[PDB]
């Protein structure tokens, strides 16, 4: 069943700067104390990424449509995990194959079918009175499925769902790419207790799983949790989206096989010099 | 300096991933409830590595009928999708499963096109089929007014009218009637001895093609210059035990020279080592042929 939300506040999107974030292992090769350089799809250092706010204030909501470039970097700041899942496709009207990934209190679903999506897909969790528990009472993301190719159910995941207004408890970083009919997802989960201005430091994104699909993807749309207790209690969750470009990076593997540093070879000419000598320290002279 | 010296490999260990998970396709072949020829069954199965040597040596299959595809090479082939079916064909109509025929249900029910690989196999059915009295629930086509085409479905849930007489709930002399029943005669010849048949179709199209076949795995050897054929990697060397700590997802191992030197075991998840096996140059030492005729060899 398809519905829509009314009486919502609209706000312009903001911009924020990526402070050397978005590094992931491009290969499955172990290295020890090496300065290997590679040219792949990456997120350039020190650039705008757009910022959408899902604050409850008054009655503000956000769920826009963003085109899918060659790669997507999704950085969510969460306290009670309001954000749940994503949908990928071109038309999103059951006329073409489309992917849907959700991880709810029930079993995790990764399903590439034809779904008749609604104008405002969402998930609705009700705060019942007979027991003080939150259970999913509204599945209105799409109408129905017709005929499919690849459906997968992962292990069930249990996580408390509440509408809170506190500081973000954790950060979830995801990188989505689509090459050679393969959908590759790189995931990382980190703890922090900040409010904005994403922390410094380098955090490599380990790969999670690869999905063989082989479909066009030019548009993606995320979905939230619409709690019930008219009223929706959207919370104050935040998520950032960024796009990837072909860039050459210099990676420094430690003794354990874990990436600890990287240098973008498109920044100020000092970075170019560091990218030529294959070292992080350059002495005086002319190069 | 005289020549060079090299050590040849002996074994060809071919270790692959651990185990195939499952493929319930055999269950599709081996259930208890099935429809008739009127049901153009089409069961699509993908992302499943399935055993094929079982069908070549099974219990009561016998009538193995594949078309112009080599029988042996298809077990170790990898495709994108497979299709299934099940119904009763009444003995001699085994001839109708051919690449192009129109005499009978070869085109009436479960139409098969020409140049369609579709390995087909049937078996004798004397207890499930040819039952006592006759289970007339099964139906076969009367005339097939659908006028099918290669790879089409004949679904005629209505009745004929020739040119004059409507037959909408009225006994029409020219309106004929729906599909005739199935004469499961108790004990008779091939003309009254039904058979149950199943077809396995293949199609590649353009996809990642994650429907592969089973692969073997030989035991490993250590401390011996042998030929190794790990997943993707093919080479020669001596495999021993190392002490490097790998990440829970990395599989390969490289160095500054970008040459593979450590392989993770796909079965037991153990980190090995790679080293060339004792190549060198041989040289002789002589005190001068005038004084004596003795030599010493330096390796
Ligand atoms: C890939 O498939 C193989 C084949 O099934 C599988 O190997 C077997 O795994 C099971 C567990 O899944 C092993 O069972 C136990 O394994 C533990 C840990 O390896 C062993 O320590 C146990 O055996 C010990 O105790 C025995 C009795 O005291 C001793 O006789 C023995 O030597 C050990 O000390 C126990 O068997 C099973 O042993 C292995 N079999 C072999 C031949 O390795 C493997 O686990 C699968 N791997 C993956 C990643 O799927
Ligand atoms: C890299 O791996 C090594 C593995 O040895 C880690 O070394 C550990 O160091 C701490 C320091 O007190 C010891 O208590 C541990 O016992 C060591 N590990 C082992 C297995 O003995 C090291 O921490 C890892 N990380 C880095 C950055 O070197
Ligand atoms: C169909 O089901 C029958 C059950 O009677 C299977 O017959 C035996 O099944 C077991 C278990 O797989 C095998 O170990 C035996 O070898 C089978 N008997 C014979 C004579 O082969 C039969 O294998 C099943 N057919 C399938 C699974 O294709
Ligand atoms: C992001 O916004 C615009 C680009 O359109 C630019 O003026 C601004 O400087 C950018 N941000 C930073 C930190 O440079
Ligand atoms: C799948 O769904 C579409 C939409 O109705 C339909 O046109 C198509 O024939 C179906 N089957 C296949 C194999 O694509
Ligand atoms: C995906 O887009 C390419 C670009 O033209 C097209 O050639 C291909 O047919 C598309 N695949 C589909 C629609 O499955
Ligand atoms: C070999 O050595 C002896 C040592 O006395 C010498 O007399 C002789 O001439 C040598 N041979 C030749 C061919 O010079």
């Amino acid at each position: 069943q398809c519905v829509n939300l009314t009486t919502r506040t609209q706000l312009p999107p903001a911009y924020t700067n990526s402070f050397t974030r978005g590094v992931y292992y491009p290969d499955k090769v172990f290295r020890s104390s090496v300065l290997h350089s590679t040219q792949d799809l990456f997120l350039p250092f020190f650039s705008n990424v757009t910022w959408f706010h899902a604050i409850h204030v008054t009655k503000r909501f956000d769920n826009p449509v963003l085109p899918f470039n060659d790669g997507v970097y999704f950085a969510s700041t969460e306290k009670s995990n309001i954000i749940r899942g994503w949908i990928f496709g071109t038309t999103l009207d059951s006329k073409t194959q489309s992917l849907l990934i959700v991880n709810n209190a029930t079993n995790v679903v990764i399903k590439v079918c034809e779904f008749q999506f609604c104008n405002d897909p969402f998930l609705g969790v009700y705060y019942h009175k007979n027991n003080k528990s939150w259970m999913e009472s509204e599945f209105r993301v799409y109408s129905s499925a017709n005929n499919c190719t690849f459906e997968y159910v992962s292990q069930p995941f249990l996580m408390d769902l509440e509408g809170k207004q506190g500081n973000f408890k954790n950060l979830r970083e995801f990188v989505f790419k689509n090459i050679d009919g393969y959908f590759k997802i790189y995931s990382k989960h980190t703890p922090i207790n900040l409010v904005r201005d994403l922390p410094q430091g380098f955090s490599a994104l380990e790969p999670l799983v690869d999905l063989p699909i082989g479909i066009n993807i030019t548009r993606f749309q995320t979905l939230l949790a619409l709690h019930r207790s008219s009223g929706w209690t959207a919370g104050a969750a935040a998520y950032y989206v960024g796009y990837l470009q072909p860039r050459t990076f210099l990676l420094k593997y430690n003794e354990n096989g874990t990436i600890t540093d990287a240098v973008d070879c498109a920044l100020d000419p000092l970075s170019e010099t560091k990218c030529t000598l294959k070292s992080f320290t350059v002495e005086k002279g002319i190069y | 300096q005289t020549s060079n010296f090299r050590v040849q490999p002996t074994e060809s260990i071919v270790r692959f991933p651990n185990i195939t998970n499952l493929c319930p396709f055999g269950e599709v072949f081996n259930a208890t409830r099935f429809a008739s020829v009127y049901a153009w069954n089409r069961k699509r199965i993908s992302n499943c590595v399935a055993d094929y040597s079982v069908l070549y040596n099974s219990a009561s299959f016998s009538t193995f009928k594949c078309y112009g595809v080599s029988p042996t090479k298809l077990n170790d082939l990898c495709f994108t999708n497979v299709y299934a079916d099940s119904f009763v064909i009444r003995g001699d109509e085994v001839r109708q499963i051919a690449p192009g025929q129109t005499g009978k249900i070869a085109d009436y029910n479960y139409k098969l096109p020409d140049d369609f690989t579709g390995c087909v196999i049937a078996w004798n059915s004397n207890n499930l089929d040819s039952k006592v009295g006759g289970n007339y629930n099964y139906l076969y086509r009367l005339f097939r007014k659908s006028n099918l085409k290669p790879f089409e479905r004949d679904i005629s849930t209505e009745i004929y009218q020739a040119g004059s007489t409507p037959c909408n709930g009225v006994e029409g002399f020219n309106c004929y009637f729906p599909l005739q029943s199935y004469g499961f005669q108790p004990t008779n010849g091939v003309g009254y001895q039904p058979y149950r048949v199943v077809v396995l179709s293949f199609e590649l199209l353009h996809a990642p093609a994650t429907v592969c076949g089973p692969k073997k795995s030989t035991n490993l050897v250590k401390n011996k210059c042998v030929n190794f054929n790990f997943n993707g990697l093919t080479g020669t060397g001596v495999l021993t035990e190392s002490n490097k700590k790998f990440l829970p997802f990395q599989q390969f191992g490289r160095d500054i020279a970008d040459t593979t030197d450590a392989v993770r075991d796909p079965q037991t998840l153990e980190i090995l080592d790679i080293t060339p096996c004792s190549f060198g140059g041989v040289s002789v030492i002589t005190p001068g042929t005038n004084t004596s005729n003795q030599v010493a060899v330096l390796y």
